[PDB]
Formats: structure tokens, C-alpha cells, sequence
């Protein structure tokens, strides 16, 4: 991607998504309150 | 953390725990962008004021933490920002931790992503929420037992200057609500180095924008706190990582 896998190592292609989230589907208690402020 | 609350489990899987190695004692927050590289700021290395200037044999660093499964890794060496002058502003506030190996990733251990040209420009905006996690004190003047979290409103770079003598460069911005908010909030200390980050509502990624330099006092109203511009400095960033990853 943006980094080197061989310098960098595991992680970037899947960063900031989190396990018991994201990954499934589920959003955490105040993350709406930082969306709302996007709009 | 000020007037923050508590920590879900895994709701910040990169957070990671700077401490001094025994004589043991949390110094700082820091994040994880890897499984081998980690983000802190360069004053929680190298701060002669507060007596602080360690090597990778001071400092030791605990992940995947949740109360006080996780992991405790070495460090095998620590990057400082080369335009870092402590005897001066704290501009370019930010250093890299090399972990001797790496560590294995979990629910609870997975690295936050670093923005790009276009997340910034759309995000980091006056008004807009990041998120800030750390173990700072409960109390300006103590300690969380759990993870603290606190999201506040980007500021607008006039009014930042304003509320401050200090010289603020384009490498900071600052964070936190206004006197007349009802709000509060704040980093305090103990959630230096720590990461500042926005979730964005393109992708659903989470991406670290800042990390925590400084602040006058905790939540003190009239007063933000100050990060460093991660984006900025990105491409010294990758200088490290591809000259001693
Ligand atoms: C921070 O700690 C550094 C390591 O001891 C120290 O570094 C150096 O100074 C010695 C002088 O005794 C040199 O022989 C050595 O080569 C220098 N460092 C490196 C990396 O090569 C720093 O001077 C200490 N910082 C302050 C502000 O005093
Ligand atoms: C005062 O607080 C409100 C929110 O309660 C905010 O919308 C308003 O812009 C703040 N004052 C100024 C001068 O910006």
C-alpha cells in the first residue's frame, strides 16, 4: 500500500478496523457522536 | 483522561502502554500502526525539564491492555524526530518505537491506520470529533483502573493561537470544547504520546490524526489541548520504517 509489508511488517491492509466492531458490524457506544459532527 | 469514561473492550485495539522498565512506571500513551512499529511523542523519550532521555533498555511497553491475552514487548530502538528541539516549542513532537519482535495480532491488538492527503483535507476540520484514549489521570492532580476515552471538537486554528503564549506551528493543532460548551474534556498527563483519532465515514477505518504533545493544565476552560499533526510528518515516518524496518 502506502508502506513496505518487508519494513513495515502486518497490519496496514487491514488497519483501523476493529475486531469486535467493524469486523463485525457492530459500532461502539459514542462513535455516532463523532459521525454527527462530520455533517 | 479528563471527564472521560470508560473503555469498552476492544474499542481502541492499538492503544499501547509506554512504561519504565522496573524501576517500573507508566510514562506514556503510544499506538500501534504495526505489528513491529509504534507512535508515541518524541518528549516521552527525550524531555531533559522533566528528566527524561531513555534508551531502548529504559522503556518497555504493555498492549492490548484493557483493566489494569495481552502482551509485553521490548523495545529493539527508538527514533526521535531529527528537527525535534525540546529547548525550544515541542514542534515535531513525535517519535517511533521499533518492538524487538513482533507482535501477534488479536481482538484486542490490531494497529490504527495513518491518513492520507484527501483524510485529512475532509476531516481534520474546526468542529469535527476525534477521539482520545490513554491512562493520564482521573484528576488533573489518580489513576483509571480501565482504558478512558474522551472524543472532542477539532478547534479552529485562530482561536487555538489565541488561547495560548506559545508559538503553535503547522506540525499542531489543537483540541477540545469552548468555555460556554457544557461539555469538558481533555488528555492529561499520562495520556502524552498518546494517539487523537477519527473514524472515517468513508471507509469506516479508523485513522490516527494526531498524537498528544501538551496542554496548560488539565481541562483547564479557555485552554486546548495540543497535538502533533501526524499527516505532516508522515513522510519522515517513512523514512524510518524503510531505512531501519
Ligand atoms: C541523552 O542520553 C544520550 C546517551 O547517553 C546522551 O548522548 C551522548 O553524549 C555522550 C557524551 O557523554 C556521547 O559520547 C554520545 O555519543 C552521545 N549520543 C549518541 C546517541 O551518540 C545525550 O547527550 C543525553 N542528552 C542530554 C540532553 O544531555
Ligand atoms: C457557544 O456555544 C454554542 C454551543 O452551545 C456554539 O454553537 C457557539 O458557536 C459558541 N459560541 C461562539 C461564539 O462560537
Amino acid at each position: 500500500t502506502f508502506f513496505n509489508e518487508k519494513t513495515f511488517g502486518l497490519g496496514e491492509a487491514d488497519c483501523g478496523l476493529r475486531p469486535l466492531f467493524e469486523k463485525k458490524s457492530l459500532k461502539d457506544t459514542t462513535e455516532k457522536e463523532l459521525l454527527d459532527s462530520y455533517i | 483522561i479528563v471527564e472521560g469514561w470508560d473503555a469498552e473492550k476492544g474499542i481502541a485495539p492499538w492503544q499501547v502502554m509506554l512504561f519504565r522498565k522496573s524501576p517500573q512506571e507508566l510514562l506514556c500513551g503510544a499506538s500501534l500502526i504495526s505489528d513491529r512499529w509504534v507512535l508515541t511523542a518524541a518528549h516521552c523519550i527525550l524531555y531533559p525539564p522533566w528528566d527524561k532521555n531513555f534508551t531502548e533498555n529504559d522503556l518497555l511497553v504493555r498492549i492490548g491492555k484493557h483493566s489494569r491475552v495481552e502482551k509485553i514487548s521490548m523495545l529493539e530502538k527508538i527514533y526521535v524526530h531529527p528537527r525535534y528541539n525540546w529547548r525550544e516549542n515541542l514542534d515535531r513532537d513525535i517519535a517511533l518505537l521499533k518492538l524487538k519482535k513482533p507482535v501477534p495480532f488479536s481482538d484486542y491488538i490490531h494497529p490504527v491506520c495513518l491518513p492520507d492527503k484527501q483524510t485529512v483535507t475532509s476531516l481534520l476540520r474546526a468542529g469535527y470529533k476525534g477521539r482520545v484514549t490513554g491512562w493520564g489521570n482521573l484528576r488533573e492532580t489518580i489513576q483509571p483502573s480501565v482504558l478512558q476515552v474522551v472524543n472532542l471538537p477539532i478547534v479552529e486554528r485562530p482561536v487555538c493561537k489565541a488561547s495560548t503564549r506559545i508559538r503553535i506551528t503547522d506540525n499542531m493543532f489543537c483540541a477540545g470544547f469552548k468555555v460556554n460548551d457544557t461539555k469538558r474534556g481533555d488528555a492529561c498527563e499520562g495520556d502524552s504520546g498518546g494517539p487523537f483519532v477519527m473514524k472515517s465515514p468513508f471507509n469506516n477505518r479508523w485513522y490516527q490524526m494526531g498524537i498528544v504533545s501538551w496542554g496548560e493544565g488539565c481541562d483547564r476552560k479557555g485552554k486546548y489541548g495540543f497535538y502533533t499533526h501526524v499527516f505532516r510528518l508522515k513522510a519522515w515516518i517513512q523514512k524510518v520504517i524503510d531505512q531501519f524496518g
